[PDB]
């Protein structure tokens, strides 16, 4: 008649089911953490592209730091006996290789910020996440001592008193 | 040349800090799903099913009022003091 | 390897420069400690 | 042990560190409390059912 | 022996070996003493049982 109807219709079967597991949170409740256990080492193997690849520009400045080195080497022998004419060149290509390095240094440090929060933040979320994972048990322990507390009463009501009763005191006055 | 890997070198950690931002977002979109109010309500409101459904008890067997429960403790406390005094009084 | 290394020391979090520094700390006292009580015995 | 012969810089940071137990302590601790009641009454629920 | 006659610098290398081992000592130690009372009460309740 309508889709949410209709949507029903075709999902009669599945909306109650649907309905039924959201009113009894068993499967979502756990896969939801096993989901989100899925994003953790997602997260894991994302973080880690963060890891390996800013040192990977540490590595690089070295090598230009030690070609600055060369250069400042090669400037520092060039120099000698004073044939300063020589190293001048050096130096000037020296300046080159400064620039890059004084650059990409810098970028490390912020990006410390971005590994050391993003750290905290996982250390944060993973204790989170065991305590929330440690706690719903208690609920579900509870809440199936909530239905084991409710089916001994809800059951209990057939024969207690009164009318329950009558199935037999009736019967006696029979 | 050096562009263009300079560009090639940051578009990783962009993609990373997007992949962070992906799993920064997943992370808590999702966590939303139980943290607190209408989302603790899924379990905390079943949770009030039980005393929704224990007022059930409650009402079938009504508790025992405090005059009742006045009257066990006080007959128990009758009840040790009459014991122990007697139960003390046999040695003597 | 470093991709895969971060994997590693991402799940066994490398000893801290604290903890490192309590480990050379700990060996500092305990080459003083045991060196100043092995040469105190000949004493 | 930090703290001896004086170095009290090297034992204040291992203080830090332990204050962040502490909090976990306390607050797992008193869980344990309400949850005897819990089984405690529990165990009496079905001690009389 | 490594530390008689003054010989102290020699001795001080062997000492430190010696530390690495004393911490495997140390620790595989210990867990005999709880491991005792696992197999002291396992034999306590097969003695019940």
């Amino acid at each position: 008649m309508e889709l949410f109807n209709r949507v029903g219709r075709v999902l009669k079967s599945q909306l109650t089911h649907w309905q039924q597991q959201q009113e009894a949170p068993e499967d979502l409740l756990e896969r939801l953490l096993g989901e989100m256990e899925l994003e953790l080492i997602e997260l894991r193997r994302a973080l880690a592209q963060t890891i390996a690849t800013f040192k990977s520009t540490e590595r690089q400045r070295d090598a230009q730091q030690l070609i600055a080195q060369r250069w400042y080497e090669k400037a520092q022998a060039a120099l000698d006996r004073g044939n300063e004419q020589l190293a001048r060149e050096a130096l000037g290509q020296r300046q080159s290789y400064q620039s890059h390095t004084e650059a990409l240094g810098k970028s490390l440090g912020e990006q410390r910020a971005l590994v050391e929060q993003v750290r905290g933040q996982l250390q944060k979320l993973e204790r989170k996440y065991l305590e929330l994972k440690s706690q719903k048990n208690l609920y579900l322990a509870r809440l199936k001592s909530a239905i084991a507390a409710q089916k001994i009463e809800e059951i209990a009501g057939n024969l207690d008193n009164a009318s329950a009763s009558s199935l037999f005191e009736r019967i006696e006055t029979k | 040349e050096r562009k263009y890997l300079e560009l090639k070198s940051q578009k990783n950690l962009y993609l990373a800090r997007l992949k962070s931002a992906i799993a920064a977002q997943k992370i808590e979109e999702i966590a939303g799903n139980l943290d607190n109010a209408s989302a603790s309500s899924l379990f905390e409101r079943i949770e009030t099913k039980i005393l929704e459904l224990e007022a059930e008890r409650e009402l079938l067997n009504p508790p025992p009022s405090p005059l009742d429960k006045k009257f066990e403790q006080w007959e128990e406390q009758q009840a040790v003091e009459a014991t122990l005094a007697a139960m003390k009084a046999r040695r003597s």
